[PDB]
C-alpha cells in the first residue's frame, strides 16, 4: 500500500493568486469545472493500493475546505486528511513534521504532491520506475525550452542511470532543459535526509528544493522520470486559465463525459467546453474554446464565450462578449459589455511567453493578461473591461482599460 | 569700490563646457562671463575687484593677469584650497574687505545682465543698512532665492531660498551691497549666504531689494544659456545696433566675430553668436545656436538650439538640435542626427542619438 | 440649542483615488495622529450651545465605528450618534430621511459637514454670519486657482449681500474661482427645499445636495457664502492625506501645543512638526522628519529616517531603514535597511493658491508615481525598496518592488 501528500499552502502563497483567492482558498479554485486539488485526488485515488490522502497546509479549516475534504472521502472511497501544520514549515518541513502520521501503517512508498501544478500525474509509471529501481527520492521532469527553463527548478541528470547529478531552483544562467514538476515519489528513507536537515537548523522550516534537492544532487539518492504529457503550474490568478485549458484538453480520454456536446437545439460549442448542468445556457449563446461554466450561471442569448472561467453564480446578460477572462462568483455582466483579456500562458515549452513574476506592471503599464473579475462584481451595460483586474464587491459604471481597479 | 565675485568651480550644470575651461572663462556673446561682469565693474567705478576663486586657477589666473593692465583695475584673486561655497571667502577676504569703511559689490559669476551699479550703490546710501540686494520678476520662483519687497522703500520682510508654498513672486538677481559690518559676523566655516546670513538680515530690517529693470539670466544650464544670449541679442537690438552683423542672408540678430567667416548659400538664423576664429562653410542653417572659439562647422548642415565648442568639427549632412551641447574638440561625424547629445570633449561621433543622452 | 450632522461616506462610495487603507473604514483614518472625523467634532464640541452630533453614512456598524463613537462621546461629553441609511441616499437625501432625528430637541440651526475635508473649521464664524443673516443655507467658500475650481462646486456670488446667484457643481469651464468648501450651516427651514426635491421625484429618496438643492436654488435668495481664508484641503487620495496631515500639524502648534513633539535630547530627535503617540516607542537613534505622525504601539528601531509619512498603529520599523512619502499600515513590519519611499503630490508652488490634485491611481493607462501605501500585516524583508507601490494587506515580501500595485 501506498499513500499521497498533497501539499496545499496557506493564506500567503494564496496571495500571488489574490483576486480569486479573496473568496475560496486557493486549492479550492474550480479549474475546468473541479477545485484545483480534485485533479491531484483523482488521480491518486486512480493508483491501486492508495491508502490514505494527507492535505498538509497551514489554511485554517474553515467550512469550504471540510466540505470538500467530506466531498472527496465520499466520492474517491478513500480517507481523506487535513494535517493543519502549526507554522509554516516550508515544502520538506511539513513533510518531515507529519513523519508519524505519514509512515503510519508504514507504506510502501508516498506521493509528494504540489497542489499549484496541473498534470496528467503519471502516478502508475512512476510507480513502476520506482519498483524496478527503489530510490529515496523520485522526481518527475519535463523539458522545457532553454530560455523558459530559468523560471524554473534546473535538473542535471545523468541519462543511463537518471540520477540526478545537480539541481538549481532558479538559476540565473541556464543548467538544463529539464525542469522539476513538483511530483515526487519518496520512499520511507527519504524522511532520514529530513531529519539531518532539521539537525543542521538547529544549530523546523525545510525548503524542499534548496535544502535536500540541492544537496544531496549526485549523492545517488535523488532520480528523475521524465515525461512530456501535460504540465503547468498555477501561481496567478490568470494561470488558473491556461489549467483550465489543459484540463479540458485531456477529458477527451479521462472524463468525455464533462466536455459538452453541439446537439443543434443547444447552444453552438466550440472546442472543449464544461458546463455544469445546473447552468442555464441560451442557445444562440456560442461558447467557444476552453470555456467552463460553473453550477448557477444564467447565460443569456447571444453571449459569446471564449477561452473564459465563470464561476459559479455568475449572470452574462444579452450580446456579451467575454474572451480571455475570469468571471467571479456571482457577477454580473450587463447586455452589450465587452470583458476582454490577452492570453498569457505560463507554458514552459513557449519561447514567448512571461516569466510569470509578482510584478504585473512594467513602467506603470499594467502588462496584457487575463481580466479577472473578483466576486461580486457588476459590470454595467455597453461597457468594456479591458485588460483589467476588478476587485471584488465593486458597482462599474465607466469603460476601463489597462487598470486595477480597486 | 571692492568688488568679490564668487567665481564657482567645477561648474557641474553646463558640464561638457566646463570640462575644458572654466565656467568664468567660457564666452558668452563672445567674451567670458567674468568678462562682461569685469567690463561693468570698470565702467561702474570701482577701484579694484576680487574674485574668489577656487578651481582652475592656472587659466583664470593667467587671464586675470593679462586684462589687469588692460581693464586698468587690479584684479586681485582669492585662492582658496578647498571650496568654500558662498559665504566662506566672505570670510576669508575679511581683511581685504574690511580696510575701508566703505560698501562692496558681490556678485554671482554666473549672471548676465544690464547692471546699474550706479543704481544699486546710490539706491543703497539712502537707506544705509547693512545689505541692499538686486531683485528681478520671474515666473517660476521655486527655483531660486525669492523676497517679499514692501512698497515704495523695498524692505526684504522674509527671504527663503525656496519658498515651496509660494510666499511671493521677486527673487534674486545675484548682485548685492554689502556693508562691512556684515563681514565680521560670520566664520570661516563654509555655509551659504542665502540660508543663514540673509535670513537673519530680513530679522532685523537692514536687507533691502532695488528691482531692476529688466533681462535678467543665469547662466548655470545650457538651456539658460541659449535663452540668455537669446535676451543679450535683442539688448543688443535695442541698445547698439551696429555691433549686431545683419546682411544679405543673415536671419535675424546675428553676432559675428570679424574673424569668423561664412560661406555663400547659407542662412544663420535668429539669435545666433559665433566666437572667434570659427569657419562656416556653404549651405548651413544655423538658429539659436552658439559656436566658441575655432570650431569648424562643414557643408550643408542643420543646426539648431546647440552649442559648440572649442575646435569641434561638425561634418556634412548633420543634423542637431534640442539643446546638444559639444564638449571641446568632438568630431562629428558625416550625415549624423543629434538629438540632445551632450557629448564629453574629445569624443568621435560614429552613430545617430536620437534621444537626449551624455556620450562619453 | 445647535447640532452638527457629518456626512460620512459608505464602503462603496470612498472610491478611493489612491487607497489610504483597505480595512479601516475612511471616517476612521488618522489624519495628524486622530481620526478624519474627531477633528470635525473637536471642532463641533468647542462651540457653545451644540447639543448632538450625528453621523450620517452607509456603513455597517463595524467594531471600530462603534469604539470611535464610544470613545469621542466619552472625550466630549457629547451624544455621537450614528444614524445608518437603508441605502445610499446621496448628499441630501440623508439628511431628509433623518429629519425627525435631525430636528428633535429644535435646534435653532444644523451644521453639515463632509467627512473628508481638512478644514480650520470657522463655525462660530459662519454662526455670527447666519445670526446677523437668518437664511436657510449657508455654505463655507474658499478662493481656488483658475485651472483647479473645475474640480469643485464653484460658486457665483453678489459681492455686496454675500449671496449665491450661481452655483455650478463640477464644471468643464471656467465659471468662478469661489469654491465650495464643504461645509454648510442650515436653519430648520432648509429641510422645506430638501422636500420638494423629493416631490418632484416622487411624480429611494436620493437627493445630490450641491446638484438639486444648491445648483437649482440659487439666484433665489435662498443660498449664501461665507468666505474663509484659513486652511482647506479636500481627502480623497493617500497624498491628499499627507497633505491633511501637514495642515493639521501646522494647525497644531496654536491649538494642541501638547500634541507635537519636542526635541528632548535623550530621545528622539524631530525636525518639522510630528505627532507621536504617547505609547509609541521611538529609539533616540532615529530622526524624525517634518509632517511624520506616529500610531500608537508603533515601534521605530535606531536609525530609522521617517519623512512625510504617516505609521498606523502596531506597525514595526527595525533598524536603518528609511520611510519617505508613505503610509505604513498598521500591523506592518519593515526590515532591517529596507526603504519605502513614495513621491510627493505637492501643489504647484510658483501659482498662488494652488490647492492640491489628487492623483486618480491611473493617468491615460500609465500607473503614477504617487504616495507608497503597504496595507495592513505587510512584511517588508530587510534590505529592499519599496517605491511607488501600493503592497495589499497581508502581504509578506521578498523582493525590491517598484512603481507596483502588489496584489
Ligand atoms: N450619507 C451619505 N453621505 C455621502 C454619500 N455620498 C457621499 N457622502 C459623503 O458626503 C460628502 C460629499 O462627498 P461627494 O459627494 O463624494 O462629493 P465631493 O467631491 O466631496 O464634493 C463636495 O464637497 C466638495 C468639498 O470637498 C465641494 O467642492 C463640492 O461642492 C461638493 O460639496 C463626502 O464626505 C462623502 O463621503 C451618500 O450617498 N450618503
Ligand atoms: N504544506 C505546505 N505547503 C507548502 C508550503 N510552502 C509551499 N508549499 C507548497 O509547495 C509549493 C512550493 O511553493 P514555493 O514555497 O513558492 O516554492 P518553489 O515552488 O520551489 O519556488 P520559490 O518561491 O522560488 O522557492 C507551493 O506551491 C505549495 O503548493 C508550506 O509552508 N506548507
Ligand atoms: N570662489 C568660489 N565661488 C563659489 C564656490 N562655490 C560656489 N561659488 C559661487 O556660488 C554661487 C552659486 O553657485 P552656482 O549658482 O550653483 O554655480 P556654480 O558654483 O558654478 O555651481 P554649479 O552650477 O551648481 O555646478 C555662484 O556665484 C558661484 O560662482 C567656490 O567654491 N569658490
Amino acid at each position: 500500500m501506498l499513500k499521497a501528500v498533497i501539499l496545499i499552502g496557506g493564506p500567503q502563497k494564496g496571495t500571488r493568486f489574490r483576486p480569486l483567492s479573496f473568496e475560496v482558498p486557493k486549492p479550492l479554485f474550480p479549474v475546468a469545472g473541479v477545485p484545483m486539488i480534485q485533479h491531484h485526488i483523482e488521480a491518486c485515488a486512480q493508483v491501486p493500493g492508495m491508502q490514505e490522502i494527507l492535505l498538509i497546509g497551514f489554511y485554517q479549516p474553515d467550512e469550504p475546505l471540510t466540505q470538500f475534504l467530506e466531498a472527496a472521502q465520499q466520492e474517491f472511497n478513500l480517507p481523506v486528511r487535513y494535517l493543519q501544520e502549526f507554522a509554516p514549515l516550508g515544502t520538506g518541513g511539513g513533510l518531515y513534521h507529519f513523519r508519524d502520521q505519514i509512515l503510519a501503517g508504514s507504506p510502501e512508498a508516498f506521493f509528494v504532491l504540489n497542489a499549484d501544478v496541473c498534470s496528467d500525474f503519471p502516478l502508475s509509471a512512476m510507480l513502476e520506475a520506482h519498483r524496478r529501481q527503489r530510490h529515496p527520492f523520485l522526481l518527475l521532469g519535463t523539458t522545457a525550452n532553454r530560455t523558459q527553463s530559468l523560471n524554473y527548478g534546473c535538473i542535471v541528470e545523468n541519462p543511463q542511470t537518471h540520477e540526478v547529478l545537480h539541481y538549481v531552483e532558479k538559476p540565473s544562467t541556464f543548467i538544463s532543459d529539464i525542469i522539476n514538476c513538483g511530483i515526487y515519489l519518496f520512499s520511507p528513507e527519504a524522511l532520514k535526509p529530513l531529519r539531518d536537515v532539521f539537525q543542521r537548523n538547529q544549530q523546523g522550516t525545510i525548503r524542499l528544493e534548496q535544502d535536500v534537492f540541492s544537496a544531496l544532487a549526485g549523492q545517488g539518492q535523488i532520480y528523475v522520470h521524465l515525461t512530456d504529457g501535460i504540465w503547468s503550474q498555477i501561481k496567478s490568478a490568470g494561470s488558473a486559465l491556461y489549467a483550465s485549458r489543459l484540463y479540458l484538453s485531456r477529458y477527451q480520454d479521462t472524463h468525455p463525459e464533462r466536455l459538452a456536446k453541439h446537439t443543434p437545439g443547444g447552444p453552438w460549442i466550440r472546442g472543449n467546453v464544461y458546463i455544469h448542468p445546473t447552468a442555464k445556457v441560451a442557445p444562440s449563446a456560442v461558447l467557444g474554446p476552453n470555456v467552463s461554466i460553473g453550477k448557477g450561471v444564467t447565460v443569456g442569448e447571444g453571449v459569446r464565450l471564449r477561452e473564459s472561467i465563470v464561476l459559479h453564480g455568475a449572470t452574462l446578460q444579452e450580446h456579451t462578449c467575454v474572451l480571455h477572462s475570469i468571471v467571479g462568483w456571482g457577477s454580473t455582466v450587463g447586455r452589450w459589455a465587452r470583458v476582454e483579456g490577452t492570453p498569457s500562458d505560463p507554458n514552459p515549452n513557449d519561447p514567448r511567453a512571461r516569466m510569470d513574476s509578482e510584478s504585473l506592471f512594467k513602467d506603470g503599464k499594467l502588462l496584457p493578461a487575463i481580466t479577472i473579475l473578483g466576486c461580486r462584481v457588476r459590470i454595467p451595460a455597453e461597457v468594456l473591461i479591458l485588460n483589467s483586474i476588478v476587485l471584488p464587491h465593486k458597482e462599474l459604471s465607466r469603460s476601463f482599460t489597462n487598470q486595477i481597479i480597486l | 569700490m571692492k568688488a568679490l565675485i564668487l567665481v564657482g568651480g567645477y561648474g557641474t550644470r553646463l558640464r561638457p563646457l566646463t570640462l575644458s575651461t572654466p565656467k568664468p572663462l567660457v564666452d558668452f556673446c563672445n567674451k567670458p562671463i567674468l568678462l562682461h561682469q569685469v567690463e561693468a565693474l570698470a565702467a561702474a567705478g570701482v577701484d579694484h575687484v576680487i574674485l574668489a576663486v577656487s578651481y582652475m586657477s592656472q587659466v583664470l589666473e593667467k587671464e586675470m593677469k593679462a586684462q589687469e593692465q588692460r581693464l586698468g583695475i587690479r584684479i586681485s584673486m582669492s585662492h582658496e584650497e578647498e571650496p568654500l561655497g558662498t559665504a566662506g571667502p566672505l570670510a576669508l577676504a575679511r581683511d581685504l574687505l574690511s580696510e575701508t569703511a566703505d560698501p562692496f559689490f558681490v556678485l554671482n559669476s554666473d549672471v548676465i545682465c544690464d547692471f546699474p551699479f550706479q543704481a544699486m550703490v546710490q539706491f543703497h546710501r539712502h537707506h544705509g543698512q547693512e545689505g541692499s540686494i538686486l531683485v528681478t520678476k520671474v515666473e517660476e520662483p521655486s527655483k531660486y532665492g525669492v523676497v517679499v519687497c514692501e512698497a515704495d522703500t523695498g524692505r526684504i520682510h522674509r527671504f527663503v531660498e525656496k519658498p515651496q508654498v509660494f510666499v511671493s513672486n521677486k527673487i534674486n538677481a545675484g548682485m548685492y551691497i554689502l556693508s562691512p559690518a556684515v563681514l565680521q559676523r560670520i566664520q570661516l566655516q563654509p555655509t551659504s549666504i542665502e540660508k543663514e546670513v540673509f535670513p537673519i538680515m530680513a530679522k532685523e530690517g537692514q536687507l533691502y531689494a532695488m528691482e531692476l529693470q529688466g533681462f535678467w539670466m543665469d547662466i548655470g544650464q545650457p538651456k539658460d544659456f541659449l535663452t540668455g544670449m537669446c535676451l543679450f541679442l535683442q539688448s543688443l537690438r535695442q541698445k547698439q545696433p551696429e555691433r549686431l552683423c545683419s546682411g544679405p542672408g543673415i536671419v535675424g540678430n546675428v553676432l559675428v566675430d570679424p574673424s569668423a567667416r561664412i560661406g555663400q548659400n547659407c542662412s544663420i538664423g535668429p539669435n545666433v553668436s559665433l566666437g572667434p576664429g570659427v569657419v562656416v562653410e556653404d549651405g548651413v542653417c544655423i538658429r539659436r545656436c552658439t559656436v566658441l572659439r575655432d570650431a569648424r562647422i562643414r557643408s550643408h548642415s542643420w543646426l539648431e538650439s546647440c552649442i559648440v565648442g572649442w575646435r569641434c568639427r561638425v561634418g556634412q549632412w548633420v543634423r542637431m538640435e534640442n539643446v546638444t551641447v559639444l564638449g571641446e574638440d568632438v568630431i562629428v561625424n558625416d550625415e549624423l542626427y543629434l538629438n540632445g547629445a551632450s557629448v564629453l570633449p574629445h569624443k568621435s561621433i560614429g552613430e545617430s542619438v536620437p534621444e537626449p543622452r551624455i556620450i562619453m
